[PDB]
């Protein structure tokens, strides 16, 4: 060996990379064997529901088995009790094949909620799942905990690679590859993080699309689609809000291209529990709106819509300055982006 | 019996991973601190009764706002960690960590967990903080923040030494039972 504290730390972290990859891939395959197949054959869930829980678990398995095999080949090549000289080239080449994690993590939460809902609304489901978990290979952890491993794995590669890199000197043949791998691993986490954000936004828009009455607009509002010139519509904010003038009872939703005012029609912001709201006037687009407050005498929260004016009152100091903040920011960004047409 | 889900959160480098590994393996990793702690279930005896603890680490998730909450559902207790030797991690407790777990798990109790206490008396550590006009966090200062943020309580431990380690998790269990 003749390894210095630093050289030994390097090998140790490379050893940990490999052992944790073995345990990870082992756990991925365990889930398919003891949870996925039994649940699909159970007739407790529709194909749609099983897929909502496991999404593309199969792709994750294929993807990591390819990484493990390459790690094992390099380990064997390295030698019995010999130090692995290079590992970064494998990581650097493999990380880009991990796009499947974006889809999985962006949809897993809705799978967890489904499991929970089924667990509570049905004694059969809860019991069956407990029985599947009794397999000693689960080591006492439930299904919902294994579903977390893919996100945990991607968010951990940067950590492992970083520890390996920090104990790898500048002129070592593995230094550049590890610097590259670290970057790929970080970009990957970032893409998975954004994919989750983009999917949450898409789900919020789909919700609204089925709970807001947009009666006759001569165009039929499709919330989850692209805006005129800002890209896909993005949900920005909502929280009720009545006019200090006229009457009250108005719930509004702010998007990147327009502010929607509606009315809570009765016989929870978001949730599988029904609720309907009717649109107010015409959606007010941010490219033709103004926002000023009336704290310092100059008002009477004010919002101007080319040849109209809406006095609107919030609920708190935190929410008032909130709509102002967002409406103004979103509006100005719309302005700029628009100043690039014709 | 009932398996208590306990999630460890707080800034990166406050030693969350290390204290989990130290607690479950019974020895501080002399070699070189692992970066990975896989979900782990352990039965622990408390006051004559055995309980099952489900441990979850969050290292690596700190800078990804949409990934972190994915570990939160069904949590029975949170351990909000900060290194008593890192002022910034202590400040993040009230600016970042508590606001977040309160938002996602309103009815879920949490303990404020002081970390790396073995370093609080380390001359070299005291000296480097001093160059930044900073000092280590005192249990008094932590206990105050614990009351303000409405934590079930404050506890301290050292992964290296194991001082207060067992207790931290005994309290986590006790707090979840309430």
């Amino acid at each position: 060996d003749m390894l210095t504290p630093t050289e030994r730390k390097r090998q140790g972290y490379i050893h940990e990379l490999i052992v944790t990859e073995e345990n990870y891939v082992n756990d991925l395959q365990l889930v398919t064997e003891i949870f996925q197949k039994p649940l699909m054959e159970s007739e407790l869930l529709t194909e749609k529901e099983v897929a909502m829980i496991f999404v593309n678990w199969k792709e994750l398995i294929m993807c990591n088995i390819k990484l493990l095999k390459a790690l094992r080949v390099r380990k064997k090549m390295s030698g019995e009790k010999m130090p692995v000289k290079m590992i970064g080239d494998i990581l650097s080449a493999q990380l880009p094949h991990m796009q499947p994690y974006i889809r999985f993590c962006s949809r897993q939460l809705n799978g967890a909620a489904l499991i929970q809902q089924k667990t509570d609304e049905a004694p059969d489901f809860k019991e069956f799942v407990k029985r599947l978990e009794m397999d000693p290979r689960c080591k006492g952890m439930p299904l919902s905990s294994f579903i977390l491993k893919p996100m945990q794995r991607v968010t951990r590669y940067p950590l492992i690679i970083k520890n390996i890199l920090e104990n790898t000197p500048e002129n070592h043949p593995d230094h550049s590859h590890l610097k590259h791998a670290l970057e790929k691993a970080e970009e990957l986490c970032s893409q998975v993080n954004e994919g989750v954000r983009e999917k949450e936004n898409s789900d919020r828009l789909e919700w609204i699309q089925a709970h807001v009455q947009c009666e006759g607009l001569s165009e039929q509002l499709v919330f989850n689609s692209v805006t005129n010139c800002l890209g896909p519509r993005k949900f920005l904010h909502s929280g009720k809000l009545y006019k200090a003038k006229n009457n009250k009872e108005l719930y509004g939703f702010l998007f990147n291209d327009f502010l929607l005012l509606t009315q809570i029609t009765k016989p929870k912001v978001f949730s599988p529990k029904s609720n309907l709201q009717y649109m107010y006037k015409t959606p007010i687009f941010l490219n033709e709106v103004l926002v000023k407050l009336p704290t310092d005498p100059s008002g009477d929260f004010h919002i101007s819509h080319i040849d109209r004016v809406y006095t609107l009152r919030a609920e708190s100091i935190n929410e008032r300055t909130a709509w102002v903040q967002k409406i103004k920011a979103a509006s100005e960004l719309y302005i700029e982006t628009e100043k690039k047409k014709r | 019996m009932q398996t208590i889900k306990c999630v460890v959160v707080g800034d990166g480098a406050v030693g969350k991973t290390c204290l989990l590994i130290s607690y479950t393996t019974n020895k501080f990793p002399s070699e070189y601190v692992p970066t990975v702690f896989d979900n782990y279930a352990v039965t622990v005896m408390i006051g004559g009764e055995p309980y099952t603890l489900g441990l979850f680490d969050t290292a690596g998730q700190e800078d990804y706002d949409r990934l972190r909450p994915l570990s939160y559902p069904q949590t029975d207790v949170f351990l909000v960690c900060f290194s008593v030797v890192s002022p910034s991690s202590f400040e993040n407790v009230k600016e970042k960590w508590v606001p977040e777990i309160t938002h996602h798990c309103p009815k879920t109790p949490f303990l404020l967990v002081g970390t790396q206490i073995d370093l609080r008396d380390d001359p070299s550590t005291i000296e480097k903080l001093a160059k930044n006009k900073q000092k280590p966090i005192t249990p008094e200062t932590a206990e105050k923040l614990a009351r303000d943020l409405k934590a079930v309580k404050y506890v301290e431990c050292s992964a290296l030494t194991q001082k207060g380690l067992k207790n931290v998790f005994d309290e986590a269990i006790l707090a979840a039972l309430e």
